[PDB]
């Protein structure tokens, strides 16, 4: 019927990129890379956050089947958001990426879309579509910590504030093979979690079960406070390597 | 695994004809080769390559995957012409987007004059198709093109619906930009008429109850030419749009510019009395002017007319 | 785009219904008779009916009733189009000039309606008062004939009984009073109202419900003296009046259904009755006397008087005279005698009108080496059914062949001197569990005779059920002589199979003609035939032998003859077989993309295939592949009731509607999805119901060319008799052609007042376009009868294109010549 779309984090390293000689380091690189890019070039364009994440999220799945020695990322990552500007009703003209792609990118990034820019895009479509193997609806942590959060009562404004702090967590978790290890809902959880330990807040007060210290479970049924921390690990480890520090 | 789309190879399809010219290709009648089930391939020409792939083929993958309901048309698989190898950039081949093949469309049926509806078969159709509707509606994705041309029926009654390119998903709460001209003319609701693109899941329901009127006559009920003309023959049965039965008239684009002869009163009612009652009932309550009173699709099922019907007969 | 044009050669020979009253004068006796679209008016006289006038409207007659209000000298006509055009007429005759005056017009059509079961019905009030219209089930509509209602104009009524069998007004009510048959799921019912003008709107009627029989069909208006109504049904005739309650039900009419009636005396005493069977009855009204000095109904009575032709209408004219107005035959004068014959019948035929009938197929055929050709027609159907022979002269000539059983299918084969034509007969079942055939007819009569013995079906182990009294048909290939006519041999097929396609051709490299048939296993069980024949017959020395024969697995609807190969359609398959040098049929490709493939035609590689919907599509043999290839379909749906190839590229069919349609190859090629869109250029109403189209000309070739503008010649047979030919145009003498109706339509005074353009507009229940690439050559062939001031007229400011003269001003005497070559066309 459908195809399952997540792995364990033992199989990534034996993506084609490992396999080709590319670090780890390389391809957590190179993803953060391609990731930021369809970030920054969709932002430029105006796009709706869901359009971005989509864009993202295809992206990470296609280098789970393809090599990026044999591959540039750019090129895809711009592919990818044009077929996600599709999908999710946010569309736009292959040229308008292209131009805001060469406004974002020196001279030797945008060396990866060739002489000709907007056909090495357009070709890669057919491509990516096989390789998603055409099951383009996504869901996105977004919708999630809203639903969730919807269920949360008490202080307005100390809710309000986790809310945008796990917000923050999603748009940087894109950046990694989360999207790939743990279905959305999982992931709006655990920023939830993580911005509930960050603020001291304790998120059971304000459920409907304000008792079941295991909030979560009511929102997500099976779901180990293991999987929550090994999230919470990944998404800090970006903030922990780069100069940027947790928002709160 | 039978999940892996777009590698099957269009070898696997005996071609039988072409059953229909097609929005984004040609749509051709096929027997599988292994199984021997007949099949619809629609064809998806990206060799124009204009902005690739289509939108209008996008939206019919990527709902009609979602969706799974009795009268909701199949999309079997994705299957491609032989893929030269080695060469990824020149491969134009087309991808073909594999249906159940359904023996005959409503608009053929009525178009030929080969059929006959008693109360009896036209409950059962209204069931299947408004069932539909409330599957389709209820996951939020809004069927914008409803025509006869687009309800197509097997022998064996069921009603699946089809075509769902030019379909969007509706925020409930908000509303966005919306294309507005959206529907054939003879099945369009007024609302659109008057250029409203905050469009309700009520379009539909004006489309259906249109059908509801056609399969009692054999004839569409609002058949016009220009966007005004089909506003004077919704006024002529439902009466003009004026504040007095859909108080947002006003806030619509074109209420002022678009106005009728005259400012008729409604006679839904009697230049359809020969339609049962429970029928007429469910008929006025669909073609309601006001897009906030027109029925959902819920409430046509529990209607007198369509709420008692088994069917299982 | 592409350019045609089409004429009548034989207008309609069917009476579609018939009136008498006093239409031309307040004195005379006028008998007015309506076939399809035409309109003859006749004078009773003691020697015969003595014709007056014939007009033409535009659109085809559904209603046609004489009515005379209270100030006129004399009576009305009314008549209502199938298109729903309304219309009041009067004779006037200024001296010499005769003219149809139109009083009052207007289409009735509603926006909202539902067309009911038993037709269009039309009724007038017996003071004249109102004209009552049932065109929509559950309304009624009301003309109210006021002085002032110059344009028909007319409300609804509310009518609860959904389901309307027949009605009439009733005579002697003190409000205007309809008397209807409905049918609900209790059966059917009689059921009266009254109607108010004043009111618009039903109030209660004068006498009771009564549950009527179940298969009752006419409701017949008693006059005065008795009043009431009289109910026809298969089995019993009563007559309900209030309390009045009586019931006959001889067992004579329940052996055939009784479909006509018509009033012999003004005071009701004597009707008339005719049966499917062409039987005549007499029914008699028995009338006591009251102590009152009040006469009321005693009892009923029916008398059988004798056979004619199958009737759709009756009128009783003067003395024992009475025309018999047949669809399905001659139509006929017969005179009823007080005294018996020899042979106990009251009815002798007078004189015998000709009727083409229904023309299932034809083929044309040069029989006498003359070059001319001559039409062979399978016409008529029953014991009416008959060959006809259609020669040119201008009055055509015209033989008749009775065969006394339904023909089918004819087909000609020169190396035998004969023709095949196949039959259906009705037998009955009777008291020995086989078959009686009523009559005897050609499949009997033949000199010699044969049965298929044929085991393919023979394995049986499913049963069918026959009841005594059901009737069956039995189907036949006949063996008739070209110059004598004389049935040679009649082959009879299977129980239960039907012969639904011959044709007479070699096949391979066998040397031997043979006569092929495809046939179908027709159980009442089955929707759609599942079990089927190909036979292959062979006419030698006075008898047919079956050569082979191959097992179908469906209905084998069509075939032809394609390049040495046998192409047969067997339901949704297009299936080309090829005949070995074992003399049998094999299989070579196949076609299944058809819902069901009812017609076929060829020409060179390239086929057509018509479709019960989805209306036409162009294959080809691809003969370096052995296979079929779509070439391209025509994508709008139609109900195809013939189909013909004009060229390579333009195609012609005819829908159920009555109207005619041409197809062209989209000859852009920029995308294979244009090759595929067959694309209507060309749509015109005909108005009447093409069976079969045949290529072929009944003009004399002097054997020496003469050039006419108009290249090719299809002809076509039609269910009311019409035979049209349809031919080709070029560009500029279509548009010289059709700016000229333009100009005629301006000039013509019509019948009516029915705008031509309206007539021969595309129409369907469901679309109505506007004719595209078709000429009314009837409305141009028109010109030579109008008067010279009109002539002019027309011509008025006219150039040409195309020509030595680049733009020509025409003379009317330039058109006159024109017109004149046009009619050398047929
Ligand atoms: C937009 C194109 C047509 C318009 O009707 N839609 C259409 N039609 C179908 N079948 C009905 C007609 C069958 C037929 C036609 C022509 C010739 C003969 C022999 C048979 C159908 N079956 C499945 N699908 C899927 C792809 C949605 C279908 N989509």
């Amino acid at each position: 019927t459908k195809p399952c779309w997540y792995w364990d984090k033992k199989d990534l390293a034996h993506t084609p990129s490992q396999l080709e000689g590319l670090d780890p380091a390389t391809e957590a690189r190179y993803r953060r890379e391609g990731a930021r890019f369809i970030f920054d070039v969709g932002t430029r364009l105006g796009l709706h956050y869901d359009t971005l994440a989509t864009g993202i999220i295809y992206f990470h799945r296609f280098y789970m089947f393809h090599s990026f020695k044999q591959f540039p990322r750019y090129v895809t990552g711009a592919c990818c958001l044009f077929l996600a500007g599709k999908v999710e009703e946010t569309p736009k003209k292959c040229k308008d990426i292209i131009k805001t792609a060469r406004s974002l990118l020196n001279d030797v990034q945008f060396g990866q879309f060739g002489d000709d820019p907007k056909e090495e895009v357009m070709v890669l479509e057919r491509i990516l579509l096989q390789t998603i193997k055409f099951d383009l609806q996504v869901e996105h942590p977004y919708q999630f910590l809203l639903k969730y959060a919807k269920q949360l009562k008490g202080d307005k404004n100390k809710i309000q504030k986790l809310v945008q702090m796990a917000w923050t967590f999603v748009n940087d978790s894109l950046c990694t093979t989360l999207s790939l290890q743990w279905e959305p809902e999982i992931i709006a959880v655990a920023v939830m979690y993580l911005a509930g330990r960050l603020c001291k807040f304790e998120i059971q007060e304000w459920t409907s079960k304000p008792m079941y210290r295991r909030w979560w479970e009511q929102f997500v049924q099976d779901v180990p406070v293991d999987v929550l921390e090994d999230i919470c690990h990944q998404i800090l480890d970006l903030y922990s390597q780069g100069k940027q520090q947790m928002p709160h | 695994t039978e999940s892996d789309w777009g590698k099957r190879c269009v070898d696997k399809f005996d071609i039988i004809g072409i059953i229909g010219e097609g929005t984004y290709g040609q749509v051709y009648k096929a027997k599988d080769k292994d199984t021997g089930e007949l099949v619809a391939l629609k064809k998806v020409r990206l060799d124009n390559e204009k902005e690739g792939f289509p939108i209008t083929a996008i939206r019919e993958i990527k709902i009609l995957r979602q969706l799974i309901h009795r009268s909701v048309v199949n999309m079997k698989e994705i299957v491609t012409d032989k893929q030269d190898a080695l060469d990824f950039k020149k491969d134009k081949g087309a991808f073909y987007l594999v249906f159940e093949y359904m023996d005959h469309d409503l608009m053929g049926l009525l178009e030929s004059g080969l059929v006959h509806f008693s109360e009896d078969h036209i409950k059962s159709f209204m069931k299947q198709l408004m069932e539909g509707l409330e599957y389709c509606h209820k996951k939020n994705f809004l069927h914008r093109d409803i025509k006869c041309s687009n309800i197509l029926l097997n022998n064996s009654g069921q009603i699946k619906l089809a075509d769902f390119g030019l379909a969007r998903l509706y925020n409930s709460e908000e509303s966005r930009p919306y294309t507005n001209k959206v529907i054939t003319l003879w099945y369009r609701p007024p609302e659109l008429l008057l250029g409203e693109e905050r469009y309700t899941p009520a379009i539909d329901v004006w489309s259906c109850g249109c059908i509801l009127g056609e399969l009692f006559t054999k004839k569409p009920i609002f058949q016009a030419n220009l966007e005004l003309a089909q506003l004077e023959l919704i006024s002529r049965l439902c009466g003009s749009p004026c504040p007095a039965v859909w108080p947002d008239v006003i806030r619509l684009p074109y209420f002022n510019t678009m106005k009728p002869k005259k400012q008729y009163r409604r006679r839904l009612r009697e230049e359809f009395s020969f339609i049962p009652s429970a029928a007429l009932d469910l008929l006025d309550h669909m073609l309601t002017l006001d897009p906030s009173k027109r029925c959902t699709a819920e409430q046509t099922l529990q209607s007198d007319f369509l709420k008692d019907v088994e069917l299982s007969k | 785009m592409s350019y045609n044009y089409v004429v009548t050669a034989q207008k309609p020979t069917a009476v579609n219904g018939c009136v008498t009253g006093h239409f031309t004068s307040a004195e005379d006796l006028n008998l007015l008779i309506a076939k399809n679209t035409r309109l003859e008016i006749y004078v009773v006289t003691a020697e015969g009916l003595r014709p007056v006038k014939e007009v033409g409207m535009y659109g085809k007659i559904a209603v046609m009733e004489l009515f005379r209000p209270k100030g006129e000298s004399k009576d009305l006509l009314f008549i209502l189009t199938a298109k729903y055009n309304a219309c009041i007429l009067e004779y006037k005759q200024s001296g010499e000039s005769i003219d149809i005056i139109t009083r009052a017009h207007g289409n009735v059509q509603d926006r909202i309606g539902r067309p009911s079961e038993t037709g269009i019905i039309g009724i007038i009030d017996p003071e004249c008062r109102m004209i009552g219209l049932r065109l929509y089930d559950g309304l009624f509509k009301v003309i109210p004939l006021d002085r002032d209602n110059k344009e028909l104009k007319a409300f609804n009524i509310r009518l609860e009984e959904l389901h309307v069998i027949d009605v009439k007004f009733l005579y002697g009510c003190q409000a205007p009073t309809i008397c209807f048959v409905y049918q609900d799921p209790q059966g059917r019912h009689v059921k009266t109202y009254e109607v108010s003008l004043r009111e618009k709107e039903f109030n209660k009627g004068p006498w009771k419900q009564e549950n009527v029989e179940a298969e009752a069909s006419m409701v017949i208006a008693v006059p005065e003296p008795f009043g009431g109504a009289i109910i026809i049904g298969q089995e019993s005739i009563t007559y309900h009046n209030g309390d009045k309650y009586l019931a006959i039900a001889p067992p004579i009419i329940k052996q055939s259904t009784i479909v006509c009636h018509n009033r012999v005396d003004p005071n009701g005493s004597r009707y008339l009755l005719g049966d499917m069977e062409g039987r005549l009855f007499m029914l008699l009204l028995e009338k006591e006397e009251q102590m009152d000095g009040t006469v009321t109904l005693k009892d009923l009575r029916v008398e059988l008087l004798g056979e004619t032709s199958i009737a759709e209408c009756l009128t009783y004219l003067d003395n024992g005279v009475v025309f018999v107005g047949s669809r399905l035959g001659d139509s006929q004068l017969v005179k009823l005698n007080v005294d018996s014959n020899e042979q106990g019948s009251y009815v002798v035929a007078m004189e015998t009108f000709t009727n083409l009938g229904p023309i299932v197929d034809m083929c044309v055929v040069d029989l006498e080496r003359q070059g001319q050709g001559q039409l062979v027609t399978c016409s008529g159907a029953f014991k009416e059914g008959s060959l006809r022979i259609i020669r040119n002269g201008q009055k055509l000539h015209i033989r008749t062949v009775p065969l006394y059983e339904s023909p089918r299918k004819i087909c000609y084969q020169e190396v035998s001197q004969c023709f095949g034509v196949l039959s259906s007969r009705i037998e009955v079942q009777d008291t020995s569990g086989g078959t009686t055939a009523l009559r005897p007819s050609a499949s009997t009569q033949a000199l010699s005779s044969s049965v298929s013995s044929s085991k393919l079906f023979s394995s049986s182990t499913a049963p069918h059920e026959t009841s005594f009294g059901e009737e069956v048909e039995v189907h036949n290939l006949l063996i008739i002589d070209q110059h004598t006519f004389e049935v040679l041999h009649a082959h009879q097929f299977l129980q239960n199979e039907y012969a639904l396609s011959l044709v007479s051709c070699k096949l391979g490299k066998d040397p031997n003609t043979y006569f092929i048939v495809g046939t179908a296993m027709v159980y009442p069980e089955e929707a759609e035939p599942k079990q089927g024949r190909i036979v292959v017959f062979q006419y030698s020395d006075g008898k047919l032998q079956t050569v082979a024969e191959k097992e179908v697995k469906g209905a084998v609807y069509s075939m032809v003859e394609f390049n040495g190969k046998l192409l047969a359609s067997i339901n949704s398959t297009v299936r080309l077989y090829e005949w070995t040098t074992e003399k049998e049929l094999r299989t070579e490709c196949n076609h299944y993309n058809n819902i069901m493939a009812l017609y076929l035609k060829t020409k060179g590689d390239f086929i057509l295939v018509g479709d019960l919907m989805r209306s036409v599509l162009l294959l080809a043999y691809k003969p370096m592949e052995g296979n079929f290839e779509e070439i391209a379909r025509d994508f709008n749906p139609n109900w195809m009731s013939a189909v013909e190839i004009l060229d390579d590229d333009n195609f012609l069919g005819a829908e159920n509607a009555f109207n005619l349609f041409v197809c062209q190859k989209d000859s852009a090629a920029t995308t294979d999805e244009e090759r595929q869109h067959l694309q209507e250029v060309g749509l015109f109403h005909l108005g009447e119901f093409v069976n079969v189209f045949c290529h072929g000309s009944l003009v004399m070739q002097n054997l020496g060319e003469t050039s006419t503008p108009t290249q090719g010649s299809v002809l076509f047979g039609t269910v009311n008799g019409m035979i049209g030919l349809v031919t080709s145009l070029s560009e500029s003498w279509y548009n010289l052609l059709l700016d000229m109706q333009n100009r005629l339509n301006k000039v013509i005074k019509s019948v009516g007042k029915i705008e031509h353009s309206f007539w021969r507009s595309f129409h369907t229940e469901r679309k109505t376009e506007p004719a595209t690439g078709f000429i009314d050559g009837d409305l141009i062939e028109s010109f030579l009868d109008i008067s010279r001031p009109k002539m002019q007229e027309v011509v008025a400011n006219l150039q040409y294109d195309d020509g030595s003269g680049m733009k020509r001003e025409a003379t009317a005497d330039d058109l006159i010549k024109v017109v004149e070559e046009l009619t050398r066309i047929h």
